[PDB]
RNA sequence: AAAGGGAAGCGCUUGUGACCAGACUUGCGCCCGGCGGAUCAUCCGGUGUUCUCACCGGUGCACUCCGCCGGGCUCAGGCCAG
RNA sequence: CGGGACCGAGGACCGCGCUCUGCAAGGAUGCUGGCGUAAUGGUCACCAGCGACCCGUCUUGAAACACGGACCAAGGAGUCAAGGUUUUGCGCGAGUGUUUGGGUGUAAAACCCGCACGCGUAAUGAAAGUGAACGUAGGUGAGAGCUUCGGCGCAUCAUCGAC
């Protein structure tokens, strides 16, 4: 069903924080690493460089962990797992675990349809 | 930019016990309610000493209690947020009403044989919720090997 | 008086007998001390390994 | 004595077998937990007086703790199956939760859980078909 | 435990004389003061003496059986006569025992 | 069940421990008449109105 | 598929092309009309409970309850805007 | 008295008030249109405007010099033991420590047992040796808390005494 009424969801930044020189080196993964060299341009925060993550980029406490529909994802593995969201159909959406078989997926989708609970990946294995 | 020559200071005091004792947690909840809802500074001091650690809670002996029971304190309820220990050097235990965190077996037996009463701190909070007619006692803090070696 | 506990037979039904509850069942329940002793005690059957 | 509902909550507030902890919230699998939330307000196995509602074949089934039989789990539950009109079920559940002082703070949650179960027991409607969008999905 | 160490957090950022052939058993002589002397009496019997139900009986205490060779004189004694058998005694201890009404006997 | 008391009496150097709390029912302790009859008036509610 | 007048690579922000995730599809409450049934109110007995609240069995005889379908009305509903 | 820009945090009522049938008074509502899908939004590639030295490492005050780096995968560097010291938690408490050993066992686990012993309970002196109450375990000034409102005074500090 439709989610509970909430304030508009604001992302202060949608771009990821890319690791320095991971664009130029394939052995460097793009996952963020804080530069620790004393003469690093990014760590010293010269303009025109990569931004560094900080707590000022934090999201609104009312809309944290919300998908764009306004729900919060809850991982479910079976029918007894998806029945835990009986009282939270306006706030929580079920998300079937990736290793759940197709038959159990049909059972979970049927039970969540009865309970009025949104399934984020209901089209899978069909 | 704001010129802050002085620095705002975070608290240098315990606001919660580091112990994981569930009964101590219940006692802390009870005395938090009492210290929030009463005038009495006794409840605030008792909540503080419940927060305190073991080196900050030295034991109190029956001989020390008997020393402080003199001169008009014979009817006051003795409150010690520590362990009450027994003293062999005290041959005659006077009649006393003592509330404590815990008693040793010999101290409890000798108090009850002398005819006094042993209480816990929740019983103390039930009977004297404002700490009326009470003698609050502490043990010797500096009587430690480390403090002597300081 | 101390509380009692009912005795059940091989048919699952009470036999009409009761036993006085032992005093160890009113001991304080201390999960921190249980965890400490369990952490210490669960290592006592360990065999040593080395290269 | 040495055992209380407060003590049981202090023992099992961090871990129990009913706990489901995830990033977006903590839930409970307890049968006596209304709204399936981990809190002292809703921990039915912790609380001395507690209510729980489960679905039946048609209607609801409400269990309540008996305070005189806490040490007798086989006869610890007062169970009523409501198979009638939804309004009568809500009235009986609200009376059972509020009229005699048996957890009046759980009245709204119990009526809500009964309504949710009775609404889930209704037949589902057929969904509208999925519309292909764009160019690669459409063609 | 290794997971609690600071190193896991710091990952990514790094007179007189000489005595030949001394035998301590020669100089073994543990001491007890008089204010712990009544603690050697068993508890029930001690409580009977301190209450005063035994007005015609005097307790005899052997310090060597309890592991003490010398009776020292720190503290005070009640007005109950006690017989003390000790290898050594101090002047104040014997004075306080005789004030209490007893006698210190010397043994070996 | 009968032998449990003798088992815990036969443990030398160990007694059944004394708790630091006599009454574990915090609700009864707080809402008892002895505590509630000497409390102050409440200085507020659980929810505080925003002033400005 | 694309770029390239003696380096590329990166940051902010548009644009173009390619490709996508959501959201939505209607819900709830009244007023009529048409069906299908009597787990409507009261009373009696039994049972259980929180000891005044419930369930079960007889009683409804259809202006009372519960479902379904046709119409009408109100309210709430998605995106961008004036 | 006009003209323009950006913003609408909160979420039953309470309050301060006013021009008082109500209000511009403790935070945006009302009306209307188009569309209901890639239209908004998002990801990738590329162009454009502006911005932007190649990383460690070393040196001193700092640069420069110097040294390492063709690329990728897997390893790869403050660990363990003994003995101290301070702090945290726990048990017992003038005591404390079962596990050298014995009993027992569902058998390297768990449970039980106690003599000795270790540390603490007394110090000082090279040693022979001696060995801690004048006093409600003292006086004075502070000192939380309590009080019958006269005072009693924890811990701790300064100071004069006593052993």
């Amino acid at each position: 069903v439709a989610a509970k009424k909430h304030v508009p969801i604001v992302k202060k930044r949608t771009k990821r924080f890319m690791r320095h020189q991971s664009d130029r080196f394939k052995c460097l993964d793009s996952a963020w690493r804080k530069p620790k060299g004393i003469d690093n341009r990014v760590r010293r925060r010269f303009k025109g460089n990569l931004a560094m993550p900080s707590i000022g980029y934090g999201s609104n406490k009312k809309t944290k962990h919300m998908m764009p529909s306004g729900h919060k994802a809850f991982l479910v593995h079976n029918v007894k797992d998806v029945e835990l969201l009986l009282m939270h159909n306006r706030t929580y959406a079920a998300e079937i675990a990736h290793n759940v078989s197709s038959r159990k997926r049909i059972d979970i989708i049927t039970r969540a349809k009865q309970l009025g609970v949104k399934v984020t990946n209901a089209k899978a294995k069909v | 930019g704001i010129d802050l020559r002085w620095k705002h200071v975070r608290s240098s005091h315990r606001k919660a016990p580091k112990s994981d004792n569930v009964y101590l947690k219940l006692l802390v909840k009870l005395y938090r309610f009492l210290a929030r809802r009463t005038e009495a500074p006794f409840n605030k001091v008792v909540l503080r000493r419940l927060f305190m650690s073991r080196i900050n809670r030295p034991p109190v002996s029956l001989s020390r209690i008997a020393r402080n029971l003199k001169n008009g304190n014979e009817k006051k309820t003795v409150v010690v947020v520590a362990t009450v220990t027994d003293d062999n050097r005290l041959l005659q235990v006077p009649k006393m009403e003592v509330a404590a965190l815990r008693f040793t077996a010999k101290a409890r037996a000798r108090i009850e044989a002398a005819g006094g009463r042993t209480l816990t701190l929740d019983q103390l909070a039930l009977e004297k919720p404002t700490g009326a007619n009470t003698l609050l006692l502490r043990g010797p803090k500096n009587a430690r090997e480390a403090v002597k070696h300081f | 008086s101390r509380p009692t506990v009912t005795v059940f037979g091989a048919d699952g039904k009470p036999t009409g007998a009761t036993e006085v509850l032992p005093k160890v069942f009113s001991a304080p329940i201390r999960p921190d001390i249980v965890k400490h002793v369990h952490t210490g005690m669960a290592k006592n059957k360990r065999q040593p390994y080395a290269v | 004595s040495n055992v209380s509902a407060d003590l049981i909550w202090e023992v099992s507030r961090n871990y129990n077998s009913f706990l489901v902890k995830q990033r977006t919230g903590t839930f409970s699998r307890d049968a006596l937990n209304l709204t399936n939330q981990h809190s002292r307000k809703h921990a039915g196995f912790v609380n001395d007086k507690a209510l729980g509602i489960v679905p039946a074949e048609k209607g609801v089934k409400v269990i309540a703790k008996k305070v005189k039989a806490a040490n007798k789990p086989a006869s610890s539950l007062y169970t009523v199956t409501y198979k009638s009109t939804a309004r009568k079920a809500y009235k009986a559940i609200a009376s059972q939760a509020a009229k005699h002082g048996y957890r009046a703070d759980l009245r709204q949650a119990a009526v809500a859980r009964a309504s949710a179960i009775l609404r889930s027991q209704r037949p589902v409607k057929p969904e509208p078909p999925k519309k292909l969008r764009g160019a690669a999905a459409r063609r | 435990p290794t997971r609690f160490s600071k190193t896991r957090k710091h990952r990514g950022h790094v007179v007189g004389m000489r005595h030949f052939h001394l035998l301590r058993n020669h100089y073994w002589r543990p001491s007890i003061n008089i204010d712990k002397l009544w603690s050697l009496v068993p508890s029930d019997v001690r409580e009977q003496y301190l209450s005063g139900q035994k007005k015609d009986t005097a307790p005899v205490i052997d310090l060597l059986s309890h592991g003490y060779a010398k009776l020292l004189g720190k503290g005070r004694l009640p007005e109950i006569p006690v017989v003390v058998r000790a290898r050594y005694v101090s002047a104040e201890a014997e004075r306080k025992v005789k004030e209490a009404g007893g006698v210190v006997e010397l043994v070996a | 069940i009968k032998q449990l008391d003798a088992v815990y009496e036969s443990k030398k150097g160990f007694f059944l421990p004394a708790n630091i709390v006599s009454q574990a029912d915090l609700s009864r302790l707080i809402n008892s008449t002895e505590i509630q009859s000497v409390l102050r008036a409440p200085k507020g509610e659980a929810r505080t109105k925003r002033a400005c």
